[PDB]
C-alpha cells in the first residue's frame, strides 16, 4: 500500500496557516514586511490628512454644518469641536480603513492561533491594545455619516510600526551595536511623531499650530530646550507635553539601557571586510 | 516643564516667595534624587541577572515542563527544544529553565526570536533550593529534567550535584515524573528512584562495543533516539544522501495491537509472520512486543510466540501511526560486578579466574613469557581500546563482546591501552573475561600501539580522555585527539578507527582528505537544514555516517525522547545488550556476500529471514565507491621516495627495533551509511551488512 | 543658550529655515558629540593610571 | 574572530585572498597545545577556502 | 623558505651545495681584494663566497 506521513496535522486548516504565519521562518519576515509597511502606510496618510485641510473655512461633523471657529484668551473655556472634529477626506477614509480592518482580521487570526494559556496573555499585551484603541473605532465609523470625519490617534500606529520592526531585526539584518541605535533612533522618531501630530490636533481649537511649527516646538521641548515662543495655551496641550515627557522618561531609559549593555560589546568584534571590497580590494 | 528642565516660560512665578520656592524645590532636587538613582543603579547591576519568573497563574494552565540544568550552553539547548518540539503532542508545553548561572550571550538571542520567545522561559536559580523550585513551579510540572554537566574539571563531583538536585526536586515536588541523566555508572543506584535514568558511561561504552561486532551501532542508536521529519536532503543530487536522509527519519513508535491498523489482522498468527506482512505491505518494521501480563519488552521474541489482542507493538516507522493516513569457556555470570546495579549478563568466562599478571601484556609472567599480540598468536582479530582510566565504564565494553550469544570463535581479543595502570577494583571484574589483556601506553606513540598488535587489529576505539573533557575552548578539547587519529589514519590506512569526540563539533576535523573538496558540498547540506532547524544537522557528515565518530551528545536527545516515549530507554538499552530481559533478543549483523546476490531486494531478505531463523533485519550498512660513486644513487633515491613509502619505512623499521616480524604490515577509498528500516524494494548490492534482531538463543 | 539646554527665550527663531536649522543642529549634535564622549569616558579609565611627568625645564634646575 | 569558525571566515573572505598566514603562539604556556591550535587552523581554513595558497609557521619538528 | 632550508643543510637535493667557512691567515694575505678572492676560488675550487664576517680592535 501507499502511505504519506504526518498527512494528520498538515490536512488541517488550522495547522496549515500556523505553519505559514508562524512555524516558517522565510514567511514570518515577509509578513512583518507587510504589518511594518502598513503601519508607516497608515501613519504616512495621517500626516497627509493634516496637510491639506485648513480649519480657517470651516469644521463640522460631516456634511453640510460646517461654521469658521474662533479661539480667544480671555474666555478660559475650550472649544471641543476643534478637538474631535476634522474634515478627513472621502478617499482617505477608504485607504485607511482598509488598513484598519486588515490590521484587525490578521491580529485576531493571530490571537487564535497562538492562543494557549486561556487568552489572558494575549489581551493584556500592549501591544495588542494599543492596535485596538487606533483601529476599532475606526472600524465602527463605516456604519453612520456623521462620524466619519471623527479624529482618530492613528498617528499611534508608528509605535506598533517600530514594534514590527525590532521582532524584524531580532532574527534578520534586513552590526549588533547597529542593530540597537537604529531602534533607538526609531523610538525618537515615533515619540517625536505623536507629539507632533498631538500637539498639532490639540491646538485646532486654540493658536491653530500648523505642522512645521508643531515639530520645531516638539524638538525644543523633547531637547530639554524650551524656548518658549511656541507653548500650549490650552489646558488639553498642557497636558499632553506633561504625558509626552512622563512617557519620555519612562521609554528611553529602557532603551538606554540595552543599548549601553550593547555599548560593552561594540568594544570587541569590531570590524567587517565587506564583499564588495573582496573582489577588487 | 521646571523638574523636566524644560521651562518655557508662560508661566513663571513672579513674587520672591514662590522664586524661593522653586530654587529651594530645584535644590532639593538634586539632593534628594541622585541619592535613589545610585541606589537604583546598584540594583540596576542586579537586574541583568536572577531575571525570570513563572507566574502561579500561569502554572495552572500553561502545563510546563522544567530543565534544572547546572550550566546552559547553545548546543545543549538547541538539542532540546528541537526535540521536544518535534512531536505534536508538545506544542502546548512551556520550557522553564532553572540554571544557577546567567544567561550565556548566545542563549539570549535564540531565546529572544518570536518563536522560542513564547515557548522557552529561562529563570536563574539552583533545584538545590526551594525557593527557586516555587519560582518554576516544580509542584505543577509534567516533567522535571535534571541534566548533569559533562564539562566540569570534576566528573564524579559533578554527579553529586545531579544526585542531590534529584533528591530535592523529589521531596518537594513527590508527585512529578522525574527525568535524570547520570554520568557514572557507580552513581546511578542512588536516582534508582527516577522514573527514567539515562547512564552516559553505560550507553556510550556498549556502543563504542557494538561497532566492533555491528559497524555504525553508535549510528544506528543516534537516528533512532533523534526526532526529525525525515525530509532531510532531499534537495541533494547525490543518490545516497537522499535515500539516506529519507530511511533516518525512522524512529521506534508503539501501538496496542488491536488498535493499530498496521498489525490487526495479525491477530492470532505468529509474530514472525506479523513483522515480515506488515514490512512487505506497509513498510514498518515490528521489532517487538510487550505483552499485557508483563511490563517487560522483549525484542523479536520470535516465530513461536502468537499475537494476541491486549499486546503492545514496537514498530520502527517514519512517523507514528495516530499520524499516517492509511581450551573451553563456561558459560556464567561474572562474579565481581565493580558497582552496585550492574546488570547480571551470560557471558563467556574463563574456568579459573586468571591472575593479575597474567593479564598484562608488555612484561610477561611465571605463567606465560609472552610480551606482545604477536607471541600470543591471537587466532582472531584484535580489538585496541585507547582509554585513559580504566573503570566501571570500561567493564561495560567488555560484556557485550563477551556475551553468551556471541559466538565462541568469533571472540575478539580486547586490548586495552589504559594511560594509567587499572585499579585492582577494576582488574577483579575483567580477570574472568576470556582474551582481555591490557598495557599502559597511549595512542600517540608508535611503539606502544605495534605491541599491541595494532598491526592486525580490526578495530581501535580511541575512548575520550577524561582529563580533556574541561577544555575552555571547544576544539582545544579534542585537538589532540584528532590529531592523534590523523597520524594513526596515514600509518595504517587498512585500520578502522572508531573516535569518541567531546564535542561533535569536531568532525569537520576527523576524515580530512587533503585534496578532496568534500568537505565544502557537506556544509552546504547543512545550511538548508539550519535554516529547517532539524535535529540531525550532523548526519551527513562522513565519519558520522560511516560509523567512525560518536559523541555522547548525539544520545542525550534519548532522554528527552523518552518523555513522549516511555519505552526508548529500555529499548536502547535491550539493543545495546546492557540489561537482559529473559525471552529478549540481541543486536546481530549479517554480511550479505555474492552467494546471497541472488536476493536482489530487501523485501526478499526479509522474506527469507523470517521463514528460517526468524531474524528481523533493522538496517543496512552500506557501502559505495566514493664507496662514493655508490651512495650517489642512495641519495637520489631516498630524496624521492613518497610520502607513503617513508611512512610504510617508519612502522617497519620500529617492528624491527622492537622485535616483531617485518612481514604482515602490507587504501581506504569507501563510503559507508546507515540505512534504517529501508524500504522492501531496495536492491543488496555487495558488501552490504544488514542490522538484525535475532531471536533468544534460550527461548 | 541653545547647546546648554538653557533656552531663554529673550532670542528665539522666527523664521522656519532658521527654525530648521536649530532643529537640525540639536540633531547633529546629539549625534556627534556621543561618539566623542564614548572616547573620551573609553579614555577616561586610561588617565587615572600612567599620571605624571616631569618637565624637561624642571630638571635643569630642580 | 577565530578562523576555526567558518562564520569568521566569511568576514575575512577567506575564498577570495591571495594568501593566509597561520602563525603558532610562541609564548603560550603548552607548547604542543600551540601547534595543535594551528594544524586545526590550517585544516579549517583548508577546506573552507581549498582554492588559496595556505602560509603555516609551526613550532614543533 | 628552500634557499634558506638549503644552506643550513636542513634538506639536501643531490648536487646542491653547502655552506662552508675560511679563514684569511696572512698566508692569503696577498690577496688584498675580496675579488681577487673571488677570482681564486671560482678557478680552483669553483666555491662561491656569501659574504664575510670581518673583526675589528673596537
Ligand atoms: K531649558
Ligand atoms: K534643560
Ligand atoms: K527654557
Ligand atoms: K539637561
Ligand atoms: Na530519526
Ligand atoms: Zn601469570
Amino acid at each position: 500500500r501507499v502511505q504519506v506521513e504526518f498527512y494528520v496535522n498538515e490536512n488541517t486548516f488550522k495547522e496549515r496557516l500556523k505553519l505559514f504565519f508562524i512555524k516558517n521562518q522565510r514567511s514570518s519576515l515577509r509578513i512583518r514586511l507587510f504589518n511594518f509597511s502598513l503601519k508607516l502606510l497608515t501613519c504616512l496618510l495621517y500626516i497627509v490628512r493634516v496637510l491639506l485641510d485648513d480649519p480657517a473655512l470651516g469644521i463640522g461633523c460631516w456634511g453640510c454644518p460646517k461654521q469658521n471657529y474662533s479661539f480667544n484668551d480671555s474666555s478660559s473655556e475650550i472649544n471641543w469641536a476643534p478637538i474631535l472634529w476634522v474634515e478627513r477626506k472621502m478617499t482617505l477614509w477608504a485607504i485607511q480603513v482598509i488598513v484598519a480592518i486588515i490590521s484587525f482580521l490578521e491580529t485576531m487570526l493571530l490571537i487564535y492561533l497562538s492562543y494557549k494559556g486561556n487568552i489572558w496573555e494575549q489581551i493584556f499585551r500592549v501591544s495588542f491594545v494599543l492596535e485596538m484603541i487606533n483601529t476599532l473605532p475606526f472600524i465602527i465609523t463605516i456604519f453612520w455619516p456623521p462620524l466619519r470625519n471623527l479624529f482618530i490617534p492613528v498617528f499611534l500606529n508608528c509605535w506598533l510600526a517600530k514594534h514590527a520592526l525590532e521582532n524584524m531585526i531580532n532574527d534578520f539584518h534586513r552590526s549588533a551595536m547597529f542593530n540597537q541605535v537604529l531602534i533607538l533612533f526609531c523610538t525618537l522618531l515615533c515619540l517625536v511623531f505623536t507629539g507632533t501630530c498631538g500637539i498639532q490636533h490639540l491646538e485646532r481649537a486654540g493658536e491653530n499650530l500648523s505642522l512645521l511649527t508643531s515639530f520645531y516646538f516638539c524638538i525644543v521641548t523633547f531637547s530639554t530646550v524650551g524656548y518658549g515662543d511656541v507653548t500650549p495655551k490650552i489646558w488639553p496641550s498642557q497636558l499632553l507635553v506633561v504625558i509626552m515627557i512622563c512617557v519620555a522618561l519612562v521609554v528611553l531609559p529602557l532603551q538606554f539601557e540595552e543599548l549601553v549593555y550593547l555599548w560593552m560589546e561594540r568594544q570587541k568584534s569590531g570590524g567587517n571586510y565587506s564583499r564588495h571590497r573582496a573582489q577588487t580590494e | 516643564v521646571t523638574f523636566s528642565t524644560v521651562g518655557y516660560g508662560d508661566v513663571t512665578p513672579k513674587i520672591w516667595p514662590s522664586q524661593l520656592l522653586v530654587v529651594i524645590m530645584i535644590c532639593v532636587a538634586l539632593v534628594v534624587l541622585p541619592l535613589q538613582f545610585e541606589e537604583l543603579v546598584y540594583l540596576w547591576m542586579e537586574r541583568q541577572k536572577s531575571g525570570g519568573n513563572y507566574s502561579r497563574h500561569r502554572a495552572q494552565t500553561e502545563k510546563h515542563v522544567v530543565l534544572c540544568v547546572s550550566s546552559l550552553k547553545i548546543d545543549l539547548l538547541m538539542d532540546f527544544l528541537n526535540e521536544f518540539y518535534a512531536h505534536p503532542r508538545l506544542q502546548d508545553y512551556y520550557v522553564v529553565i532553572l540554571c544557577p548561572t546567567e544567561m550565556d550571550v548566545q542563549v539570549r538571542r535564540v531565546l529572544q526570536i518570536p518563536l522560542w520567545s513564547q515557548r522557552v522561559i529561562y529563570l536563574q536559580g539552583s533545584a538545590l533550593k526551594d525557593q527557586d523550585l516555587m519560582r518554576a513551579k516544580m509542584d505543577n510540572g509534567e516533567a522535571c529534567f535534571i541534566l548533569s554537566s559533562r564539562n566540569e574539571v570534576d566528573r564524579t563531583a559533578a554527579d553529586h550535584q545531579t544526585i542531590l538536585r534529584a533528591w530535592a526536586v523529589k521531596d518537594f515536588a513527590p508527585n512529578c515524573p522525574l527525568y535524570v541523566q547520570i554520568l557514572k555508572p557507580e552513581n546511578k543506584f542512588h536516582v534508582k528512584f527516577a522514573d527514567h535514568v539515562v547512564c552516559e558511561e553505560e550507553c556510550k561504552y556498549a556502543m563504542l562495543a557494538l561497532n566492533c561486532i555491528c559497524p555504525a551501532t553508535s549510528t544506528l542508536i543516534t537516528l533512532l533516539v533523534h526526532t526529525s521529519r525525515g525530509q532531510e536532503g532531499q534537495e541533494s543530487p547525490e543518490q545516497w544522501q537522499r535515500m539516506y536522509g529519507r530511511c533516518s527519519g525512522n524512529e521506534v513508535y508503539h501501538i496496542r495491537m488491536g488498535d493499530s491498523k498496521f498489525f490487526r489482522e495479525y491477530e492470532g498468527k505468529s509474530f514472525t509472520y506479523a513483522a515480515f506482512h506488515a514490512h512487505k505491505k506497509y513498510g514498518v518494521c515490528l521489532i517487538g512486543l510487550k505483552r499485557e501480563d508483563n511490563k517487560s519488552i522483549l525484542l523479536n521474541p520470535g516465530p513461536r510466540h502468537i499475537l494476541a489482542a491486549s499486546d503492545t507493538c514496537f514498530y520502527i516507522n517514519i512517523t507514528k501511526e495516530e499520524n499516517s493516513a492509511f581450551v573451553e569457556y563456561v558459560k556464567g555470570y561474572p562474579p565481581n560486578s565493580p558497582y552496585i546495579g550492574s546488570s547480571p549478563t551470560l557471558c563467556h568466562l574463563l574456568p579459573v579466574k586468571a591472575p593479575f599478571c597474567c593479564l598484562r601484556l608488555d612484561k610477561g609472567c611465571k605463567h606465560n613469557s609472552y610480551e606482545d599480540a604477536k607471541a600470543y598468536g591471537f587466532k582472531n582479530k584484535l580489538i585496541i581500546v585507547s582509554a585513559e582510566t580504566a573503570g566501571n565504564g570500561l567493564y561495560n565494553f567488555i560484556v557485550p563482546l563477551r556475551a553468551y550469544y556471541r559466538s565462541r570463535k568469533e571472540l575478539n581479543p580486547i586490548v586495552l591501552l589504559l594511560d594509567n595502570k587499572p585499579d585492582h577494583h577494576f582488574l577483579e571484574a575483567i580477570c574472568c573475561f576470556p582474551m582481555v589483556y591490557y598495557m599502559e601506553g597511549s595512542v600517540d606513540n608508535l611503539d606502544s600501539l605495534l605491541q599491541c598488535g595494532i598491526i592486525y587489529a580490526d578495530n581501535l576505539v580511541v575512548v575520550d580522555k577524561e582529563s580533556t573533557m574541561s577544555a575552555e575552548e571547544d576544539y582545544m578539547a579534542d585537538a589532540k585527539t584528532i590529531v592523534n587519529v590523523q597520524t594513526m589514519f596515514r600509518l595504517f590506512p587498512s585500520l578502522s578507527i572508531t573516535t569518541e569526540l567531546t564535542h561533535p563539533s569536531n568532525m569537520r576535523f576527523m576524515q580530512f582528505r587533503a585534496k578532496d573538496s568534500y568537505s565544502l558540498a557537506l556544509s552546504k547540506l547543512e545550511k538548508r537544514e539550519r535554516e529547517n532547524g532539524s535535529n540531525l544537522a550532523f548526519m551527513f557528515r562522513l565519519p558520522f555516517a560511516a560509523g567512525r565518530v560518536f559523541s555522547i551528545s548525539m544520545l542525550d536527545t534519548l532522554l528527552y525522547q523518552s518523555f513522549v516515549k516511555d519505552y526508548m530507554i529500555t529499548i536502547t538499552r535491550l539493543l545495546l545488550g546492557l540489561d537482559t530481559t529473559p525471552g529478549s533478543g540481541y543486536l546481530c549483523a549479517m554480511k550479505i556476500t555474492e552467494g546471497d546476490l541472488w536476493i536482489r531486494t530487501y523485501g526478499r531478505l526479509f522474506q527469507k529471514l523470517c521463514s528460517s531463523s526468524a531474524e528481523i533485519p533493522i538496517g543496512i550498512y552500506r557501502t559505495e565507491s566514493h664507496a662514493a660513486e655508490w651512495i650517489s644513487q642512495q641519495r637520489l633515491s631516498l630524496y624521492r621516495r613518497s610520502e607513503r613509502q617513508e611512512l610504510s619505512e617508519l612502522v617497519k623499521n620500529r617492528m624491527k627495533h622492537l622485535g616483531l616480524p617485518t612481514t604482515g604490515y602490507d587504501h581506504q577509498n569507501t563510503l559507508s551509511y546507515v540505512l534504517i528500516n529501508p524500504p522492501p524494494d531496495t536492491r543488496l548490492e555487495p558488501s552490504d551488512i544488514v542490522y538484525l534482531i535475532r531471536s533468544d538463543p534460550l527461548a
